[PDB]
RNA sequence: UAGCGGCGAGCGAACGGGGAGCAGCCCAGAGCCUGAAUCAGUGUGUGUGUUAGUGGAAGCGUCUGGAAAGGCGCGCGAUACAGGGUGACAGCCCCGUACACAAAAAUGCACAUGCUGUGAGCUCGAUGAGUAGGGCGGGACACGUGGUAUCCUGUCUGAAUAUGGGGGGACCAUCCUCCAAGGCUAAAUACUCCUGACUGACCGAUAGUGAACCAGUACCGUGAGGGAAAGGCGAAAAGAACCCCGGCGAGGGGAGUGAAAAAGAACCUGAAACCGUGUACGUACAAGCAGUGGGAGCACGCUUAGGCGUGUGACUGCGUACCUUUUGUAUAAUGGGUCAGCGACUUAUAUUCUGUAGCAAGGUUAACCGAAUAGGGGAGCCGAAGGGAAACCGAGUCUUAACU
């Protein structure tokens, strides 16, 4: 019921949340 | 070349390389087929990623997210896109040739004389302009699907055949090849052929 | 214009989808699956064309040298016989003898062996 | 002779190459485009005369001559043009009325080719040899 | 629109009768006093396009 | 094309020709005759529109069917068979259409005319100075400073003035042509926020405007701005009285309406993925792209039992998906959860080649006119002759003093 919002513009990944989990080893 | 004609019952001389020459279809049909696409009107449109209102802006960025690349919300491949290809109004009118369109017409009424088709009366009036006395003088002639060529302009009889779809009255100036197979029978004035005659040499 | 093409990429889907009948799974559901599962099912019939001419004469090989080993002479002397004695009967009714006919089979075999001898 | 009953002649319609569409028709996801070049792209390929980045042949090759302007003014004229023209006289403006030169031309010459046989009355115009010796054959006298 | 013609072509070459373009040789330009007065005498002729390289040719040259 | 051009990529005329349309005037100044043309304004009158409208032809019977406009008969209208609606497809049921008319009042446009203003014509003159030109620096001309004409001017200068001056692509001479440094001017031309009529080998609800629906809305963003989804009961609500289970529920079963309720409002048709119930067969000692070839048995139909079909498939031979990219992939290389819908070699103009058709040493028109896909229009274009840098020569020509 007016229930948009699920996954638009996906921010769920325009979080963009850090990556590169402490591995730059693959150097 | 003699024509008998249907009401008197008499002959008419006239050129044979113009109602005796042998049926070019390829011409003919190139002919007709470059009338049907003259009629054609051609008023469309469609719109491009650049004719879409919209904006021009990435709907996400390049990479790091999941999704596959896309630049705009345009794009064909999309819902509410752009036509790839979208079409413009454009001209459907091919050339032929002067001698190629005599060269169509003096077969077809060549053809139209081998099959009996072609009528020839020394005139074809009506009195007043009433489709019920065209209709009865058409039932007289046993005729249904005409085409009527008169050398003059009678008012009456056009608008004594305006209503009626089986019957159409051209000027022998407006005669066409489409009409003149289109209708099962074809009814010339002798002075509609003398002047069909001298534009066709 | 404007081609929708809704009748005839569904009559083209349900001609695949009937030829799937019987398999497992999504191989009988779904088009991706099935259409990908046709085409080795042709290939098969392909090959298994060539395959059952193969298999038929190696079982048919199989019963004739146990009928002959059981009549006392191998399947290779057995037609060598018959070569000799001018025998061209093929080996689907040299098995069909010796299955149902054994006194004829075993007229043979002595055809066979007195050509050799 | 029917709407229905025409059909054009053979060969002349073509049907036309339609890219992209199956296996069968041979024209199949490339499109006699190969694979993975610049000529595959869209849009791609490389202008006129580019040979590589090798020197091209109008680059290698010297410029030569120079353009008359008085050729442009110039014209050449057959002896099967001399009946076009009326009155058996040939002028700059009989030939120009006869369309034959051009409106610009301001001299031209007759040349042997084709043949001519009435008299005709050369004006004004340059003969060579053998055009002056078929108009005086057929009668002719070259006059300025 | 119309073909534009590469201009740089069109005075390089000369169309002949059959189709054929003339062009001047090469290597006649300068630095000749060390090159043989027969290959010298062998350059200043104009000669025609050789049958590989005439494709370029039409294509930069579509008006003749 | 001529030309311009790191003479590269590319830019790209003009003279001249065919057409559409055509219109010329005034002040730099005095007089003479004086209001004379025209234009403007303002009235009136007439005509023609516009802004409401009016009339407008002609059909019954029977069959099927829920319903006739359909079928089968028999008529009639038509200057009206454009179109739309009506319980299925209507020339004659309706609205209209052709045609014929119509405006108290306002207003446009034409003429005509009144009034106001305006000046007309003739003669003799005058003939646009910090200007033309120049130097420097830039720009525009197709023309990138080049041998660069012409135009503009930021800066510094600076003429003659009809016996004079400008241009004719450096420049000079001759000749031709024109008169700058003050102005005005209709048409042919460009466009469509908007209105009316009509048309479409344009779309038919993921299409077409973003929007067929209360859409630039909901919603997002501080903001500029971005920006959706979502159509259809039936001919007519006749939109389910009443009864029953249930929470004075939801939901459902009846009954009823209706042609139809597997049209019941979560409402035309209702596919697939997906999830179930039922029936038949197979499956709990059996190893892998799941099929294919063989094949027992079981169940079910037909049949003259002949045995065929149909479903299942014990066991068994063989058998490592598709795409892409690759020397090469079962590859543990890419891509895809699945279904449905959409989704990619087009269009325009030039050009070459092939085919085909027309005419043929000729072929063909474009603009435009034209009521008009005709016909006219041959301006032009290609071709029938080439060679040469060119003048020029010409079935030859160039090279060269000249070619065996
Ligand atoms: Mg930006
Ligand atoms: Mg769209
Ligand atoms: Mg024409
Ligand atoms: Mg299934
Ligand atoms: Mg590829
Ligand atoms: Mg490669
Ligand atoms: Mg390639
Ligand atoms: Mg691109
Ligand atoms: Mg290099
Ligand atoms: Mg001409
Ligand atoms: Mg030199
Ligand atoms: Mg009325
Ligand atoms: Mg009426
Ligand atoms: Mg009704
Ligand atoms: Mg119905
Ligand atoms: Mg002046
Ligand atoms: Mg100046
Ligand atoms: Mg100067
Ligand atoms: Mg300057
Ligand atoms: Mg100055
Ligand atoms: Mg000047
Ligand atoms: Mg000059
Ligand atoms: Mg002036
Ligand atoms: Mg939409
Ligand atoms: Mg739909
Ligand atoms: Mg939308
Ligand atoms: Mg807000
Ligand atoms: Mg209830
Ligand atoms: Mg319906
Ligand atoms: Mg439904
Ligand atoms: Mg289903
Ligand atoms: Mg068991
Ligand atoms: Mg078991
Ligand atoms: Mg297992
Ligand atoms: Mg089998
Ligand atoms: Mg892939
Ligand atoms: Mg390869
Ligand atoms: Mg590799
Ligand atoms: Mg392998
Ligand atoms: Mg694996
Ligand atoms: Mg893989
Ligand atoms: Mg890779
Ligand atoms: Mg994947
Ligand atoms: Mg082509
Ligand atoms: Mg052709």
């Amino acid at each position: 019921m007016s229930g948009k919002m699920t996954g638009i513009v996906k921010w769920f990944n325009a979080d963009k949340g850090f990556g590169f989990i402490t591995p730059d080893d693959g150097s | 070349m003699e024509l008998v004609l249907k009401d008197a019952q008499s002959a008419l001389t006239v050129s044979e390389t113009t109602f005796g020459r042998d049926f070019n279809e390829a011409l003919v049909h190139q002919v007709v087929v470059a009338y049907a696409a003259g009629a054609r009107q051609g008023t469309r449109a469609q719109k491009t990623r650049a004719e879409v209102t919209g904006s021009g802006k990435k709907p996400w960025r390049q990479k790091g997210t999941g999704r596959a690349r896309s630049g705009s919300i345009k794009s064909p491949i999309w819902r509410s896109g752009g036509v790839t290809f979208a079409a413009r109004p454009q001209d459907h009118s091919q050339k032929v040739n002067k001698k190629m369109y005599r060269g169509a017409l003096k077969s077809i009424l060549s053809e139209l004389v081998r099959q009996d088709r072609l009528i020839v009366v020394e005139k074809f009036s009506v009195e007043a302009p009433k489709t019920k006395l065209l209709a009865q003088k058409l039932k007289d002639m046993a005729l249904e699907d005409v085409l009527i060529i008169t050398g003059e302009l009678d008012e009456n009889l056009f608008l004594a055949a305006r209503n009626l779809h089986k019957v159409d009255v051209r000027d022998a100036t407006g005669i066409d090849p489409v009409s003149l197979i289109a209708f099962d029978k074809v009814v010339m004035t002798a002075d509609a052929v003398k002047q069909v005659e001298e534009m066709l040499a | 214009a404007r081609v929708k093409r809704g009748v005839i990429a569904r009559a083209r889907h349900k001609k695949i989808l009937k030829q799937a009948k019987g398999y497992y799974g999504a191989r009988s559901r779904v088009y991706r699956v099935a259409f990908q599962a046709v085409i080795k099912a042709g290939q098969y019939a392909y090959r298994d064309r060539r395959q059952r001419k193969r298999q038929f004469r190696q079982l048919w090989i199989a019963r004739i040298n146990a009928a002959a080993r059981q009549n006392g002479i191998s399947y290779s002397k057995f037609i060598n016989g018959l070569k000799k004695a001018s025998v061209e009967i093929d080996r689907k009714i040299l098995a069909d003898i010796a299955v149902f006919d054994k006194v004829a089979f075993t007229a043979l075999v002595e055809k066979a062996k007195a050509a050799l001898a | 002779m029917r709407l229905n009953t025409l059909s054009p002649a053979e060969g002349s319609k073509k049907a036309g190459k339609r890219l992209g569409r199956g296996i069968g028709s041979g024209l199949g996801k490339t499109g006699g485009r190969g694979h993975k070049g610049q000529k595959s792209r869209s849009g791609g390929g490389v202008r006129r005369g580019f040979e590589g980045g090798q020197m091209p042949l109008y680059r290698r090759l010297p410029k030569f001559g120079f353009t008359s302007r008085k050729a442009a003014i110039t014209a050449e004229i057959r002896l099967s043009d001399l009946a076009k023209v009326e009155g058996g006289v040939v002028d700059l403006n009989t030939l120009k009325a006869a369309n034959i030169i051009g409106i610009q031309i301001e001299f031209a010459k007759v040349i042997l080719a084709g043949e001519v046989t009435t008299p005709v009355t050369v004006r004004g115009l340059r003969v060579t040899k053998g055009a002056r010796a078929a108009i005086e054959a057929a009668g002719g006298k070259i006059e300025e | 629109p119309k073909i534009k013609t590469v201009r740089g072509a069109a005075k390089r070459f000369k169309k002949t009768g059959k189709g054929g373009f003339k062009h001047k040789h090469a290597n006649l330009r300068h630095i000749l006093t060390k090159k043989a007065t027969k290959r010298k005498r062998h350059l200043r002729p104009k000669a025609m396009v050789s049958k590989g390289d005439l494709g370029l040719v039409i294509a930069c040259l579509p008006y003749a």
